[PDB]
């Protein structure tokens, strides 16, 4: 399953649990489209800070 | 012919079958939820009945 989250809010905690779990264990593609966040490009060297 | 109904007749009649539970039932599984909040009170959608 492919399913894709518009919006976070009002979403069950043991739900949102459930579909990561999905995520991992059906190997569901869960796209989160709420979400906003910045990048940064770590070189193999710095590893993840 | 069939039985009469004992609420029908001026009789006392000092035997009859009570329904009944067979243990209590308040077993302490009180129901409990989880309320989870509007994100924005802006945002809520009053409109629409």
């Amino acid at each position: 399953v492919h399913m894709t989250i518009n919006e976070r809010a009002g979403m069950s905690k043991l739900v949102a649990d459930n579909i990561i779990a999905s995520v991992i264990k059906s190997n569901w593609v869960v796209d989160i489209l709420d979400i906003e966040y910045t990048a940064e490009v770590m070189t193999p060297s710095e590893g993840y800070t | 012919q069939v039985g009469i109904p004992k609420l029908e007749v001026d009789h006392i009649s000092f035997s009859n079958v009570v329904s009944m539970m067979t243990a209590n039932i308040r077993t302490g599984d009180d129901m409990a939820v989880e309320r989870v909040n509007p994100d924005d009170v802006r945002a809520i959608n009053i409109r629409n009945a």
